[PDB]
């Protein structure tokens, strides 16, 4: 057991719906500027249009 | 293409007009009300605005 | 001496650890079942 | 009313408030499923 708990240990223990496009948004913004979230999320969860 | 094409010679606006007729049955065949795209009941407004034109 | 200080068996414990990792990942399952749900749920009603 | 049923516009609005109110519902569970998941986080990072 204390070698399967040692392999267990090695893998991770114990939403990010929109977050990498939201980043990647946020990184390639070109602008000087507060930026606020809200806009980014507004912008990168349309879904329709 | 249906905004781009009404107002010309080809596609006026009407009632009578043939081409308007069949998009709108086209539109109630595919619109169903319960689990359907937006550009769909945009499309049927658009049409029966446009049929409404005299 | 180490058992007294834990206070559990180290196979409870352990088989605990094992219960516990399994109750997380099938959580975390359900958890992203729901929220893939909600977010199909929140578009389709936006679109209706 | 009368018209609203006539039209066939009473059922789409009976079904969509029934969803949203579903939807309502899973949110609200889903944030209680959220404040238990990390709850049993934390209690599986003491078991960790």
């Amino acid at each position: 057991l204390q070698d399967l708990k040692k392999e267990i240990l090695d893998s991770p223990r114990s939403i990010t719906s929109n977050t990498v496009a939201k980043s990647e948004l946020q990184k390639s913004i070109k602008f000087s500027g507060s930026i606020p979230e809200i806009y980014l999320d507004v912008v990168t969860k349309e879904t329709i249009s | 293409f249906i905004l781009t094409m009404y107002g010309s010679k080809f596609i006026p606006f009407g009632p009578k007009c043939q081409v308007t007729e069949y998009f709108k049955d086209c539109i109630l065949d595919i619109s169903n009300e319960t689990t359907n795209d937006v550009e769909i009941s945009i499309l049927k407004g658009i049409l029966n605005l446009f049929s409404k034109i005299r | 001496k180490a058992e007294k200080s834990l206070g559990l068996s180290q196979e409870e414990v352990i088989a605990l650890f094992e219960k516990c990792r399994n109750k997380y990942k099938e959580g975390q399952k359900k958890y992203m079942e729901i929220d893939e749900a909600l977010n199909r749920l929140h578009n389709s009603l936006k679109a209706r | 009313s009368h018209f609203m049923k006539g039209t066939l516009l009473q059922e789409i609005t009976e079904n969509l408030l029934y969803a949203s109110a579903i939807h309502d519902s899973a949110q609200e569970n889903m944030a209680l499923h959220l404040e238990n998941l990390k709850s049993l986080k934390a209690e599986y990072e003491d078991a960790k």
